Formats: C-alpha cells, structure tokens, sequence
C-alpha cells in the first residue's frame, strides 16, 4: 500500500485528473563481505555449539578413557 | 595459513602445554609464524583457549603479550569467571560498537561477574525518558 | 560445549602424564 504512493505517477486525485554504477559495486561488495562474514560467525559457528547430546557423545567420551588407560598401563609395564 | 600455524593451533586446541610453550619460544627468536592468526571460522589462539576454559594456556598466552582485543567480551559472554579475573588484572568485531563490559555482563544474569565488575567501578548511561 | 570441555580435560591430562613418564 505504501509503495504505491512513493512515485510521482498519479500524484493527483481523479476529480482533477482529466561509474554511476561501477563505483557503487565497490561499496556494495564491501558490505556483502562484511555481512557474510558476520552471518558465518554468528549462525553456523556460534549456534552450533548449543545443540544437545546423544549416545555417540557418550561412546566417544568412554573410548577416550579406555585408550588412555590402555596406553598408561602399557607404559608402566 | 602455514602448516607451522596449523600445528600450533591444533596443539592449543588439544591442550598440549609443552608443545604450545615450545612453539611460542621458537616464535620469539625466529619470527616464523604469526601467533595472531585466524583459523577458517575466524578464531584466534586466545579464543580457542577460552572456549575450552584452559586457564593454564590462557595464563601462558598472556605472558607472551598476544593481542587481546575483544577477548574480555568473549569471556563475559561465555561466563568464564577465572578468565575474566585474568583479563581484568592485565579489524573485525563480533559485537556492536555500543556494547561495553558492564552492559554485556548485565545481559547475562551472572552475579559473580557483575559484582566483580562493579567492584572496579563502572557506570551505565541512563537514557533520557520519552 | 560441556562435552568439548570434558574431552579436553582428559586430553590435557593424558599429554601431561605421558610427558611426565618420558
């Protein structure tokens, strides 16, 4: 509704009715680079470390301790 | 990002204290690698050591005078009390230029950090009402 | 983040002990 009234096309009720671009690509590209960098840092790197835990994490953490124990025992014998 | 930097960042990430110290010692005399380097996602060594809350690594990296930058804000957002204690007694940003330590600390209801900050004396600017 | 913390604790412990026995 608003955008239909931003131009000087009608501007008048019915009763009384009868480079220039290449330079700007530099600033636009700089802006996109900053926007993409911020999005990558914020969404796909800082909100992936807030997910939940499942069984694979538990098996990982158990296997770490298992391998540590085996290595140390073999190192003392 | 040279391989000699990938090895250093991996050593920091795992927690190998001796290896990280050796890399730092070999840097100050040969000037081979840049300790203020970024990995693909953008993290530095300080951010990696803070994200794991490795207080010994954090203390070591301060003894070699690394660039701090917005390292206090990251520790406050991560709610690491020991890191804030260390960082207090000592360009692309992830924060808007208007966020100060006390404001960002007050966004997170962490009583310890807020008290630790207001003990040093700070001030939040009241906005004129309308 | 908790899981990565708990994994890194074990990693640093292992490295320190291995270096202490060698």
């Amino acid at each position: 509704l608003w955008m239909s009234y931003f131009e000087e096309g009608g501007t008048l009720p019915p009763p009384f009715n009868i480079a220039e671009n290449v330079r700007l690509n530099h600033q636009y590209q700089e802006v996109l680079r900053n926007l993409v960098k911020r999005y990558v840092a914020a969404m796909i790197r800082d909100a992936k470390t807030e997910e939940g835990l499942t069984e694979e994490n538990f098996k990982e953490l158990k296997q770490d301790i298992s391998s540590f124990r085996y290595e140390v025992i073999g190192m003392m014998k | 990002l040279s391989t000699q930097e990938k090895s250093y960042l991996s050593a920091v990430e795992k927690g190998d204290y001796a290896s990280v110290k050796l890399a730092l010692e070999e840097a100050e005399i040969y000037f081979k690698i840049n300790i203020n380097c970024i990995d693909p996602l953008g993290r530095t060594a300080l951010l990696i050591a803070i994200e794991n809350e490795n207080l010994e690594i954090i203390e070591l990296l301060l003894s070699f005078n690394v660039y701090v930058g917005d390292a206090l804000l990251h520790a406050i957002r991560k709610e690491v009390v020991g890191a804030v204690e260390l960082l207090l007694n000592h360009q692309f940003s992830d924060f808007t230029p208007d966020i100060t330590p006390i404001i960002l600390a007050a966004h997170t209801n962490n009583y310890e950090i807020i008290k630790m900050l207001v003990q040093k004396g700070v001030s939040v600017p009241q906005p004129h009402e309308v």
